[PDB]
């Protein structure tokens, strides 16, 4: 008999200031019972468990479904915190294409490896006898439990340390961990690779570790974690979309995640007029009709989600691309690919929730989320093609309260570009009137007034109802906008809406002040100034709309 | 060579901290680093059962080519129980000259407690998730930390202690990996002092703090005046009532009188040429009743002013500036915004270390993400400060200008 070689356990301890899960065990029945009592002999046969006498005080639930279920839920809750690795999955886009490819899946897992002996007498559980006329079979775990919280962790953890000097050995071939499979690649020939493959296994072999005897039970395409992998290139599996005359809000969810899925790979995924409809959440039932913004979107998404679209794998002698392009609405698309027409992966990027807002920061943002992206799927940020001109970035950074950065970039063209609409002149204008603003409201009755006087004598007052003091004197601005020359001086003593104006929006959640950017629009030069109010400047007049 | 016994904070269970994605330079880097670690005892690899993480990543000091491992030990530091005090030096930075070194490679020899090292968990990551990542634990004493410092205090001490008899003269400060030696030499004799000082921590950054100090409140001096001057002028002085209690602007606002244009020159009268000089006699004086609170947070501004230039002002209460500031300086950094505000930060953060002997909580004029996802890539630091982000456009920008 060849000596297995030991695997050494991992030392186990439950949350401080806790004890061990003492459970009443579930009556069942006598059919359920025979089948746990034949199923946990042979296992004790196999060595997985053993019998234990009456000291333990710990007991765990079992149940029968025959196969057996232990309901660790109690020891899940006292047992330690461990580390998990499996934050996120290995994005197919990520892979390198290789020759030839073995996929191995181990039999028993979590069987297979011991358990801390120190931790064993918590892991206990009953059998309950016919007719409970004899004390229940007692039963501990010498193993890995499958539904234990430290399970996955410990597991991976001797896998890995079982696996270094394999990988070490072999730098000519690459190996993938990921739960209970191994992916194996290289570059060899076939006969050469189901060799190593065959070297492998054995190597496994050699702690104990059982890898499928047969011609590998799973060859391609695979299909795994929602993808399809295939020899040349990677797709999702193909897309459900339920069709249905009244929705609930689950089913909005489920429709935005299978739509958000499907976005990696086909371009053009739009998912917003489908989640605005998820605002006042937290009720899974309801009944929400669509707009025909929304209909004509769905429709668009089964009008891409007609033919299928593959992206390929990576090559690291060649550069990496990102291209994007403005969608509207805060719609932004992207395609990261190394070769023209054949995308590595696609996606999209919504702006965030904001009163105010231009295209600029959100073609930043957008640079930074897939740089992020890349750096996790590629370890490296790629090369930008962005709609917006060298110039146009030049301006805005320029001239940016906020510092910016964008990585290595070129300007591709491809309509609608990104643009600075309008700039605020740094000194004041020579030649052009100048406009100063006053508005005031009354906080009770809601009445308010905005208006202007300029050094020309022209004047304005106008009367509101139902308005603030903020309305008010982004009101008088955009009067003084509205009666003004190609070029005007404008002084305001509001800082609202100086502040507002200094953040530059090409776009806004309030008509006003979207009026007042179609205002400056169509200006040539435009001064803002500024001055502290009520320090009885002469010009700025309270007094004439606080009337 | 005998580990002292280091514990946490009541109720305070170690740092869990999310490791961020790095480049697959910077990975390699890291592997290599931390492969000749192992094979050094430095740090040793570790198991599931540490549920416990720190961020690490890698970087590139001043003059040098080779990568360097930085760890972010800050969760685990304001987790670390406080280490008793010496009082700070106060003539550090009343000193002409301070010179800045790395002590760094001593901590090294230092051996870690044992029941504390589970706390010192990082995690090299991989691309892709392909494979899990590896995991190391500290066995020394590791660089970053705030113990460290505060264990080798006395070690410090017993090695500094020769040439602290010998010059009397230069002050001696520590924070952190970094030595701060200050003195009122020559910069040749600086220099040669240092490889001595160097020397003895071999066998066992000029700084010139004479020349920064506080800034005042200038107005401008015109010989006629715009609507515009004198209505960007009577803000000026408004905003600095807020800190100066005198300032009065009723005779400066009585010449905007009427609706004139902004580029309409008007004469000054003696009332409001009077209120002028008696505005800028008040500003020529320092802040009434400005102290240091060492048991107070320091706040730091930094306000992007354009063409490479950036002002900042340290303070603890608003209007009550401990320190101001303006950095101005080009290294490389011409096209590229966030490298110059994060040399910045370095640097008001050094010269918070010099004077009070801790790091200010930083305000940045940048967006969060942007800032997150470039910092690392110019941070030549061993320290990291705290920061938050505003995204609200301050008036006061062309104030400190
Ligand atoms: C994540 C991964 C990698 C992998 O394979 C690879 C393993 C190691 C490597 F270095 C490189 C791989 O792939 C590069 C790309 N690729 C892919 C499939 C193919 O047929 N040919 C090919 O070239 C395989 C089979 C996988 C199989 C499953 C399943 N079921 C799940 C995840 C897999």
């Amino acid at each position: 008999m060849v000596p297995i070689s030991p695997i050494e356990t991992v030392p186990v301890k439950l949350k401080p200031g806790m004890d061990g899960p003492k459970v009443k065990q579930w009556p069942l029945t006598e059919e359920k019972i025979k089948a746990l009592v034949e199923i946990c002999t042979e296992m004790e046969k196999e060595g997985k468990i053993s019998k234990i006498g009456p000291e333990n005080p710990y007991n765990t639930p079992v149940f029968a479904i025959w196969r057996k279920l232990v309901d660790f839920r109690e020891l899940n809750k006292r047992t330690q915190d461990f580390w998990e690795v499996q934050l996120g999955i290995p994005h197919p886009a990520g892979l390198k294409k290789k020759k030839s490819v073995t996929v191995l899946d181990v039999g028993d897992a979590y069987f297979s490896v011991p358990l801390d002996e120190d931790f064993r007498k918590y892991t206990a559980f009953t059998i309950p006898s016919i007719n409970n006329e004899t004390p229940g079979i007692r039963y501990q775990y010498n193993v890995l439990p499958q539904g234990w919280k430290g399970s996955p962790a410990i597991f991976q953890s001797s896998m890995t340390k079982i696996l270094e000097p394999f990988a070490a050995q072999n730098p000519d071939i690459v190996i993938y961990q990921y739960m209970d499979d191994l992916y194996v690649g290289s570059d060899l020939e076939i006969g050469q690779h189901r060799t190593k493959i065959e070297e492998l296994r054995q190597h496994l072999l050699r702690w104990g570790l059982t890898t499928p005897d047969k011609k590998h039970q799973k060859e391609p395409p695979f299909l795994w974690m929602g993808y399809e992998l295939h020899p040349d290139k990677w797709t999702v599996q193909p897309i459900v979309l339920p069709e249905k005359d009244s929705w609930t809000v689950n089913d909005i969810q489920k429709l935005v995640g299978k739509l958000n899925w499907a976005s990696q790979i086909y371009p053009g995924i739009k998912v917003r007029q489908l989640s605005k409809l998820l605002r006042g959440t937290k009720a899974l039932t309801e009944v929400i009709p669509l707009t025909e913004e929304a209909e004509l979107e769905l429709a668009e998404n089964r009008e891409i989600l007609k033919e299928p679209v593959h992206g390929v794998y990576y090559d690291p002698s060649k550069d990496l691309i990102a291209e994007i392009q403005k969608q509207g609405q805060g719609q932004w698309t992207y395609q990261i690919y190394q070769e023209p027409f054949k995308n590595l992966k696609t996606g999209k990027y919504a702006r965030m929730r904001g009163a105010h807002t231009n295209d600029v920061k959100q073609l930043t943002e957008a640079v930074q989320k897939i740089t992020t992206e890349s750096i996790v799927i590629w370890g490296k940020t790629p090369k930008f093609k962005l709609p917006i001109q060298k110039e146009t970035w030049e301006t805005w950074w320029t001239e940016y309260w906020q510092a910016t950065w964008i990585p290595e970039w070129e300007f591709v063209n491809t309509p609608p570009l990104v643009k600075l609409w309008y700039q605020l002149e740094k000194e004041p204008i020579v030649g052009a009137e100048t406009f100063y603003v006053d508005g005031a409201a009354n906080r009770e009755t809601k009445l308010g007034k905005a208006g202007y006087v300029t050094n020309k004598g022209r004047q304005k007052v106008v009367p509101l109802t139902n308005t603030t003091n903020q309305k008010t004197e982004l009101q008088a601005i955009y009067l003084a906008l509205q009666d003004s020359g190609l070029e005007v001086n404008i002084v305001t003593d509001s800082q609202y809406a100086l502040g507002i104006i200094q953040a530059q929006p090409d776009k806004s959640e309030s008509e006003l002040v979207n009026q007042i950017i179609e205002q400056l629009i169509k200006k040539e030069k435009v001064y803002l100034a500024w001055v502290p109010a009520h320090k009885g400047i002469g010009g700025n007049e309270q007094v004439d709309k606080l009337v | 060579i005998e580990t002292v016994p280091v514990k946490l904070k009541p109720g305070m269970d170690g740092p869990k901290v999310k490791q961020w994605p790095l480049t697959e330079e910077k990975i390699k880097a890291l592997v290599e680093i931390c492969t000749e670690m192992e094979k050094e005892g430095k740090i040793s690899k570790i198991g599931p059962e540490n549920p416990y993480n720190t961020p690490v990543f890698a970087i590139k000091k001043k003059d040098s080519t080779k990568w360097r491992k930085l760890v972010d030990f800050r969760e685990l530091n304001k987790r670390t129980q406080d280490f008793w005090g010496i009082p700070h030096p106060a003539g550090l930075k009343k000193k002409k000259s301070v010179t800045v070194l790395d002590v760094g490679d001593a901590y090294f020899s230092v051996p870690l407690d044992e029941d504390f090292r589970k706390y010192t968990a990082f995690t090299i990551p991989s691309i892709n998730n392909e494979t899990p990542g590896i995991r190391y634990q500290y066995n020394v004493l590791p660089q970053g930390w705030k113990g460290s410092p505060a264990i080798f205090q006395s070690s410090m001490t017993k090695i500094l202690e020769p040439f602290k008899k010998q010059n009397p003269d230069i002050v001696i400060y520590q924070y952190m990996d970094d030595l701060y030696v200050g003195s009122d030499l020559e910069i040749g004799q600086h220099r040669t002092k240092i490889e001595e000082l160097r020397q003895h921590l071999l066998r066992w950054y000029e700084l010139h703090p004479d020349k920064w100090t506080v800034q005042p409140i200038v107005l401008p001096e015109k010989d006629s005046w715009t609507v515009n001057d004198i209505q960007k002028l009577v803000g000026k002085l408004n905003w600095a009532s807020q800190i100066y209690p005198g300032i009065k602007v009723r005779q400066l606002s009585k010449l905007l009188r009427g609706t004139k244009a902004l580029t309409e020159v008007i004469p000054l009268t003696e009332e409001a040429e009077l209120e002028l000089a008696e505005n800028r006699e008040i500003l020529k004086e320092p802040v009434h009743g400005v102290y240091y609170d060492p048991s107070k947070d320091l706040i730091a501004e930094i306000q992007k002013q354009g063409q490479g230039q950036w002002t900042y002002q340290i303070y603890q209460e608003p209007f009550k500036n401990l320190k101001t500031g303006k950095y101005a300086r080009m290294r490389g950094a011409h096209t590229n915004d966030v490298k110059q505000l994060t040399e910045a930060v370095q640097k008001i953060t050094t010269e918070s270390i010099v004077i009070w002997g801790k790091t200010p909580k930083f305000k940045l004029p940048i967006q969060k993400e942007t800032w997150e996802t470039w910092w690392t890539e110019y941070w030549q630091a061993t320290w990291i400060p705290e920061w938050e982000f505003v995204n609200t456009p301050p008036l006061v920008k062309l104030w400190y200008q």
